[PDB]
């Protein structure tokens, strides 16, 4: 046989990539790239005021906050038409934006008594035993009383420097820049970013009613307690609103075929591992089926999830004066597209089982597989001492080069300089004794001596392959 | 006489250490 079992094998292989790649093609298109792109230039790109040059890309001050937020954050939320404020003439800004601050309290680390007399407080780093709860200051609004996270509807965030609740003092803003101003210039006049102050959000959304794409924008400002300002940023496009054109429901239908080929494929795989071999893990190709349908019933799972949610933007719609909550749905959507690009990657690997037509190819599959059980042993001598040297890094270079500010970053950097990418012109400044002694090290050892072994290897495995297989026709 | 503390995140990098040498060791031996 081999052949008249495989060719429907192949073919619903080919179907199922047919839908993966129909549906690849179809959630990302080439109207998200702009939409974003104009979107994120209009608030990071131009400068706070007219006579600087700093953006919100490169804030260094509280101080510049307060000049971005009464600024360049106004002057591109509210425009007037030639009420409602659209942003590009085709944007519309959907709800309110709103504001919210994270703060810890007085009083919250221990100093010695020694030197008690000019230390007559301290501010701890961001800790959730550690956030204030007190009203501070003219105890009149939501912005000078602290509010739980379950009465926000909000979550967790995932910054640069910690993982921040979804608590703390929240305002919401009005509808026209006239009010808008007058509230933020009330916050500022009454000292409202203090010196325990720690984070500051802001959030809102668009529409862009020509096509059905929803923007959702929050900009994140972090404050270290050993001083220095952070930026960041997320625009995510979303979309709640699919069932308008044919294509929709094309693609609905795809979705239905497509699971319909998961279930498919996860009832033959039990099948197979139940009422035939047991214990078949020693092949490799049936390790990858495994890999590919839980990944697949995960994004599935999360789809069934997030698309049957979506209440929030009902309730929106009873009253629109409120600010809309749709982080959780770009969160889910962002959890979403990471599994959907694994999945199809190793969709696409899969298909190596199905060439092997001819001679080259299927001697080349030879190679290649018989290379792997002993390239592992090096590579694993080879990750040793790979991070025997990021760790090295970091503990020396560590503090004072920001390249080398992380082990996973430095990891970075040492797969950047063997690309060839990194030069050591601020190494010297950062160290003049274990500086070029490293960077030296590094570049003859693992770039001379340790990099060639791969080619030995693989040179030398490929070449008895070909002898073997050329011998074979002695026999014959 | 019990509690549940939960106070932070900052983990504490020598019980972790202790406990991962600890099933090395075991596991080559
Ligand atoms: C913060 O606390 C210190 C002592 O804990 C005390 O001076 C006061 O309550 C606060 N500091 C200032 C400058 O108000
Ligand atoms: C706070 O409330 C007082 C009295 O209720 C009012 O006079 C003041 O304008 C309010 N706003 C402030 C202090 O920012
Ligand atoms: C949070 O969710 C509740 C649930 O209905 C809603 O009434 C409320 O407006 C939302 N926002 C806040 C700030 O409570």
């Amino acid at each position: 046989k081999y052949l008249k079992s495989v060719l429907r094998e192949l073919v619903t292989y080919l179907l199922f990539l047919i839908v993966l790649c129909i549906l690849t093609y179809g959630m990302m298109s080439s109207n998200v790239y702009y939409y974003t792109r104009m979107m994120s230039q209009l608030f990071l790109d131009t400068p706070v005021s007219k006579t600087e040059k700093t953006n919100f890309k490169t804030l260094s001050s509280m101080e510049d906050f307060w000049k971005f937020t009464e600024g360049s954050l106004l002057d591109g939320l509210y425009w007037k038409m030639q009420n409602r404020s659209f942003i590009f003439y085709e944007n519309l800004l959907l709800g309110v934006p709103r504001i919210r601050q994270l703060r810890v309290r007085n009083g919250s680390c221990s100093i010695p008594q020694d030197l008690r007399d000019e230390i007559k407080e301290c501010y701890d780093v961001y800790s959730v035993s550690s956030e204030d709860r007190a009203p501070f200051g003219p105890r009149n609004g939501t912005a000078w009383i602290y509010t739980s996270e379950k009465d926000l509807n909000g979550s967790s965030h995932w910054g640069i420097i910690a993982t921040y609740s979804g608590a703390g003092y929240y305002l919401d803003l009005s509808r026209t820049r006239e009010e808008t101003a007058a509230q933020v210039a009330s916050l500022k006049k009454n000292v409202w970013l203090d010196r325990g102050t720690r984070a500051t959000f802001i959030d809102f959304s668009v529409y862009n009613a020509n096509i059905n794409l929803f923007c959702v924008v929050r900009l994140l400002v972090e404050f270290p307690a050993t001083g220095g300002v952070i930026p960041s940023w997320q625009f995510q496009p979303l979309k709640l609103i699919r069932y308008v054109t044919t294509f929709d429901f094309f693609l609905a239908a795809c979705e239905i075929i497509f699971c319909f080929f998961i279930f498919y494929y996860v009832v033959e795989e039990i099948l197979e591992i139940r009422i035939h071999k047991l214990h078949y893990f020693r092949s490799f190709w049936n390790c990858l089926d495994v890999v590919i349908v839980v990944l697949s019933v995960v994004a599935i799972g999360i789809n069934i999830y997030r698309t049957s949610n979506v209440e929030v933007l009902l309730q929106f719609l009873e009253d629109q004066n409120t600010f809309p909550n749709f982080e959780h749905l770009a969160y889910w959507q962002i959890q979403f597209n990471n599994i959907a690009a694994v999945t199809v990657f190793f969709v696409w690997i899969k298909l190596f089982k199905f060439i092997n037509f001819n001679r080259t190819m299927s001697q080349l599959s030879t190679t290649m597989s018989r290379c792997a059980k002993d390239l592992f042993g090096f590579a694993i001598m080879f990750f040793i001492i790979f991070l025997a040297y990021a760790q090295l890094a970091y503990l020396v270079f560590g503090t004072q080069v920001d390249d080398f500010s992380t082990f996973q970053e430095c990891i970075f950097t040492q797969f950047r300089i063997i690309l060839g990418d990194i030069n050591f012109a601020e190494i010297e400044e950062a160290n003049r004794v274990l500086g070029p002694i490293y960077f030296t090290t590094f570049v003859f050892f693992m770039f001379f001596i340790l990099l060639n072994m791969f080619l030995a290897i693989i040179n030398d495995t490929y070449s008895e392959v070909k002898s073997d297989l050329a011998q074979q026709k002695a026999e014959m | 006489r019990f509690v549940f503390p939960e106070p932070t995140a900052d983990v504490n990098y020598i019980v972790m250490l202790t406990c991962a040498v600890c099933l090395v060791t075991y596991m080559v031996m």
